[PDB]
């Protein structure tokens, strides 16, 4: 019964976690494409990278 | 691609146009110290020679 409960709940827990991962990945690539022009320095880029990790 | 806001771009474009207007207002004086003939015709004598 609690195996069935985990089957019922992980299929949206892991999907919300994948949406979190896609959101942080778009955040990191957007911070990279605002670093590459030259607006903000490399330390906030490393902060976005460690948040993605 | 919407990295910075659409309002921060308006602030930066306003600062850019204010600085360009300051450059143009500061080269108006640099053109004023090159004193130009406002008309075209015969010129008389120089009542103020160079150095004064």
């Amino acid at each position: 019964a609690d195996g069935l409960a985990a089957r019922g709940t992980f299929t949206e827990q892991l999907q919300a976690q994948r949406d979190l991962v896609k959101a942080s990945d778009e955040y990191y690539q957007l911070a990279d494409k605002r670093y590459r022009t030259g607006v903000d320095n490399y330390l906030t880029l490393l902060d976005a990278q460690r948040s993605l990790f | 691609d919407q990295a910075v806001s659409k309002q921060q771009y308006a602030d930066a474009n306003a600062a850019y146009l204010q600085s360009k207007a300051a450059v143009e207002q500061a080269r108006i004086n640099l053109r004023y110290t090159k004193v130009l003939s406002p008309i075209s015709g015969r010129i008389g004598r120089s009542a103020v020679t160079e150095g004064a």
